[PDB]
């Protein structure tokens, strides 16, 4: 019965389009889908990659028209991808319509030796936006699935 | 039309129902045509929202064949309005249609390099994806049907991907497509861009756009053509007096 749009937010070098492969030869890795059953509840999940590239900026809003939920990734190494979510969530509050449910995804967990986002103000700036905080890591195949799962919950709620 | 009596019979007293509904819809239409398209356009998204309730209400059928039916309704209302509703002299769209036309055309000068183009046209087999991408987009116009529209636009963004996926042995992300599909639309100047983005928005069955494949690769062209209205030096990681000197029609990058 639920039918719902997901955007995924990051540049390509926070490795968000790994960790969509790793959930979903493969011709593209743009637009994804995932038919799922949560408490014998029927979902379809269509993943919509939008572009990050500093030059796009101005498109977000075409792209987050009308979502259920974004994905918005970013690289525990690196702070500056943390700032890029930070106004990416801006930009997802100001779009008519429902409140889209949010996920903050710190990637690549594998490099916790190198890390330079603290857990504690990525989960508190998550709370703080009434998102919820993610750790995955697509290299080693960790929390993906948790991430979605727990989205469409949120999405149906 | 004969082939729209044909299938809505099939469907017994609920064929009839929707018939009724739709020839009810459509003289509605005859009386709005001196209305703004806006008010026109809310009557048919009205009428596809509410031909589609009750059809799960009082009429008991399969979403299967809902969709099916839907794209039979589609097709029906959108080939008989499309004379009046499609680039109406009382819009803009025609006015918007030669500004992007133009601003393309001023554009003829910018490379895939300058966009970074994922696409290396050098190996036959990605230069022959690139001549269907464009001819796919080229064909948008032609089509008379939303749904019909809409499928250039895919069919264009899997030529693309194949044209990605050929050159760099990854599946494309956004980040890879969607200068692809500018570059893409700057080749391909196709005819009526904006009268054919805002006749999809306008009269396209909604649901088809909300959320499947063919809605991601519109909502892709919309962000393409709006790129392409603001794009500037900065852009292209041109300086000011590069990006001019190209501008002016008569320096080669």
């Amino acid at each position: 019965a639920y039918s719902f749009k997901v955007v995924l937010l990051g540049e390509g070098c926070v490795g968000k389009t790994s960790l969509v492969l790793r959930y979903c030869t493969t011709l593209q890795a743009s637009f994804l889908t995932k038919k799922l059953n949560i408490g014998g509840k029927r979902v379809n999940l269509a993943i919509w990659d939008t572009a990050g590239q500093e030059r796009f900026h101005a498109l977000g809003p075409i792209y987050y028209r009308d979502s259920n939920g974004a994905i918005l990734v970013y690289d525990i190494t690196d702070e500056d991808s943390f700032q890029k979510v930070k106004n990416w969530v801006k930009e997802l509050r100001k779009m008519l319509g429902n409140e889209i449910c949010l996920c903050i995804v710190g990637n690549k967990i594998d490099l916790e030796k190198e890390r330079h986002v603290s857990i504690q103000e990525a989960e508190s700036y998550a709370e703080s936006v009434g998102a919820k905080h993610y750790h995955t890591s697509a290299k080693q195949n960790k929390g993906i699935e948790e991430l979605f799962l727990d989205l469409c919950k949120r999405m149906i709620e | 039309s004969k082939e729209f009596i044909e299938f809505l019979k099939t469907f017994h007293k609920t064929g009839q129902e929707i018939y009724k509904q739709t020839k009810l819809f459509l003289e509605g239409m005859h009386y709005k045509r001196d209305l703004s398209i806006e008010e026109q356009s809310e009557c048919a998204q009205d009428f596809y929202h509410n031909v589609a309730e009750r059809m799960q209400t009082r009429g008991k059928v399969p979403p299967e064949r809902v969709e099916k039916i839907m794209d039979q309704i589609e097709k029906y209302i959108m080939t008989r309005l499309y004379k009046y509703v499609f680039c109406p002299e009382t819009t803009d769209d025609e006015k918007k249609d030669l500004a992007i036309q133009k601003r393309i055309r001023a554009l003829r000068w910018v490379t895939p390099q300058m966009l970074c183009v994922p696409v290396n046209e050098d190996i036959p087999e990605v230069s022959d994806m690139v001549v269907k991408a464009i001819t796919d987009i080229i064909e948008m116009d032609s089509k008379r049907v939303p749904r019909d529209k809409l499928a250039c636009i895919t069919k264009c963004s899997k030529h693309i991907f194949n044209a990605i996926k050929i050159t760099k042995n990854e599946p494309a992300s956004a980040d890879d497509f969607l200068p692809t599909l500018i570059y893409i639309v700057l080749k391909g100047n196709p005819p009526r861009l904006q009268s054919n983005i805002q006749y999809i928005t306008r009269f396209c069955n909604p649901s088809r756009l909300m959320t499947g494949e063919d809605g991601y690769y519109f909502t892709n062209l919309c962000c393409a053509v709006a790129f392409i209205e603001k794009l500037d030096a900065q852009s292209l990681n041109l300086s000011q007096e590069d990006f001019d000197r190209y501008m002016s029609g008569q320096t080669s990058p």
